[PDB]
RNA sequence: GAAGCCAGAGGAAACUCUGGUGGAGGCUCGCAGCGGUUCUGACGUGCAAAUCGAUCGUCAAAUCUGAGCAUGGGGGCGAAA
RNA sequence: GGAGACGACGGCGGGGGCCCCGGGCAGAGUUCUCUUUUCUUCUUAACGGUCUAUCACCCUGGAAACAGUUUGUCUGGAGAU
RNA sequence: AGGGAAGUCGGCAAAAUAGAUCCGUAACUUCGGGAAAAGGAUUGGCUCUAAGGGUUGGGCACGUGCGUGCGGUUAACAACCAACUUAGAACUGGUACGGACAGGGGGAAUCUGACUGUCUAAUUAAAACAUAGCAUUGCG
RNA sequence: GGUAAACGGCGGGAGUAACUAUGACUCUCUGUAGCCAAAUGGAUUAACGAGAUUCCCACUGUCCCUAUCUACUAUCUAGCGAAACCACAGCCAAGGGAACGGGCUUGGCAAAAUCAGCGGGGAAAGA
RNA sequence: GAAGCAGAAUUCGGUAAGCGUUGGAUUGUUCACCCACUAAUAGGGAACGUGAGCUGGGUUUAGACCGUCGUGAGACAGGUUAGUUUUACCCUACUGAUGAACUCGUCGCAAUGGUAAUUCAGCUUAGUACGAGAGGAACCGCUGAUUCAGAUAAUUGGUUUUU
RNA sequence: CGAAAGGGUCCUGUAAGCAGUAGAGUAGCCUUGUUGUUACGAUCUGCUGAGGGUAAGCCCUCCUUCGCCUAGAUUUC
């Protein structure tokens, strides 16, 4: 929701649109634009 | 300008009406009962600029300052002081009354 | 709303910020013109051996266009189909 | 030596013509009611005379406490006001 | 009517949006843009109010309508003339107020060609061609 | 003899007895956000596009499930008036060896002259 | 009809085509499998033993990139994008509509052709039969609904050139 | 029977005009405000469920009017 606020990702009438920033998160996560990685298990 | 004024006419298009507006203004309860039958999160400004007399939600209270100035809004003032109709001025219309005993 | 310019506010100065001015761009919405994207479009012995309707691209320029002139088939011309 | 003799675009100023407003004479229309109303004519060529019209140039004089000045910041001891 | 893509290979087609004033506007970016991003508030009529202009015109002492010598910057005043914008307020009709006409649907992404431009007149307008930039070769 | 080293070939690193091109003969090879680089470490490139694709909100007669209205036709009349195509003709069923019947055989049947439509054959695609 | 088939729910089989047999999602793909509603969501033929209704794929003229091959023109193991066939007024068939001859008309008959209904639920039976328990029917009677069919416009919607 | 008309039944929504101590306000003349007065002025109120339409596929009317009529042509055991 914060997102959407901030980003203006809005419906009718303010609306935020969580689907749609859902999505938008999720094509950044897989898209190397968030750091994530699984750290190497230790010996 | 009234947005899709097509099917503006249709149950699923419909508005709040002044009778009801009448009585969220006398009474809190009513009001209450109307805004949960709503969802904050979804209402614009949070829920938390709303015109009674419009019934209407808005952004921000810069927003709601601003309609007040409007026309549609000294409309709604100029309806409520003429006073909304109803079952009772129906009845008293054609001279009808309720018996109670 | 680009350079250029004016004023005010700071800075030792170079410069910084604010409000104007100005009217640049093979910039943009769009009329005419030029073009020709789409439609189970019209038409299909048609108005027409390529036309009509709506919609569309472009619209100060690598824009549109007249006349005169030049290039002629083993050729010419070709932002090359 | 000059003229003939020369690009595109932008805003600014002058002039003609058109558009618009008011008064007047004449005519026409409207008129249940209103409308001292609505409409129409009211023009002046080429060719000449005469008096004037941005730029520019000339004379006096020598400008900082710089000045004049355009919507647009250009001009001035190479002489500005 | 009700539902709102359940239709269809596919939202094809239609509908919805649309002028103007004000609030506000993200990522990304070659810092120029994106952008009219997105999302909101309003618009009729009538009666008023306010602001934004132009032209002309200064007292004495002499010579006689001009020439000097002075004196003053409340003309910050009078007279006349003039047109279109902008803002504010009250009242009032309403189912409609850019009332016809006119007039962006918007957004998240992927591929692709840098862009503006050009071609298969009469089935293909495009990742095709051209373009600026870059690189190489030959020639005194 | 030298290369635009363009095409092309090219798994490395050491040695030597060859001694130069071709060598040949052994050996063995597996930071939950840093460091270093002249703020950045990029092509995961912005804008632009009648280019191709997926999805969301709004919107609706695309359906569900169709209904109704208007104009011009189609219709009927007056006038005027073609063309395509055409061996001959047009009801079917079963059989008709060459997997084809419209005409033959055997049956069903079968009654003048017509009008508006329709798209199964038969005709009809500069086929 | 048969089965440890108590009841309920079934299973195997027989006669039977009278009557039904549905939405929908998924095109990184042999589009075949999923989810639901349901009484049930059975299978085929009349094309595929070549073949003009419309419309997406096999699918393929001319334009264009990308991959493989080729010195090349070009060809393909391939992948992607854009792309011209446009009747009917003829005979027959079918659906409707007239009709000559038998004077005109009214009331009729009925050969022949067609033919139509379908499924579920609820009340009662009955918490009964049956059953250790959990559970749990059916015939007669009654009322609605699903699909289909034929009509109709009192009412409610829709449609407005009643301009 | 036809054309009008009248009544009914429906549809719309209160006609034109006149008036008003209704009307936000503005401007004049004077009693300089005491509806001071007069003028204009969206609108409002009253006359006014009024005006307009009504079969073209609405109803009634021997009894409200006007008009029309026993044809013409063709054919027939």
């Amino acid at each position: 929701e914060m997102l959407a606020r901030k980003s203006g990702r809005l419906l009718k009438g303010g609306e935020p649109d969580v689907d749609g920033v859902a999505k938008q998160v999720l094509n950044d996560f897989m898209r190397g634009k968030i750091p994530w990685f699984t750290p190497a298990p230790e010996p | 300008g009234v947005f899709a004024k097509r099917t503006m006419t249709k149950t699923r298009r419909r508005l709040r009406d002044l009778d009801q507006i009448e009585r969220d203004l006398r009474s809190p309860r009513h009001l209450q009962q109307y805004k949960e039958t709503k969802a904050a999160e979804d209402l614009p400004g949070l829920g938390l600029y709303y015109c009674i007399e419009c019934a209407k939600w808005f952004e921000s209270e810069t927003s709601l300052v601003g309609h007040r100035k409007g026309k549609p809004h000294k409309r709604r003032l100029k309806q409520l002081k003429e006073g909304a109709y109803t079952h009772e001025e129906a009845m008293a219309a054609i001279g009808y009354r309720i018996d109670n005993g």
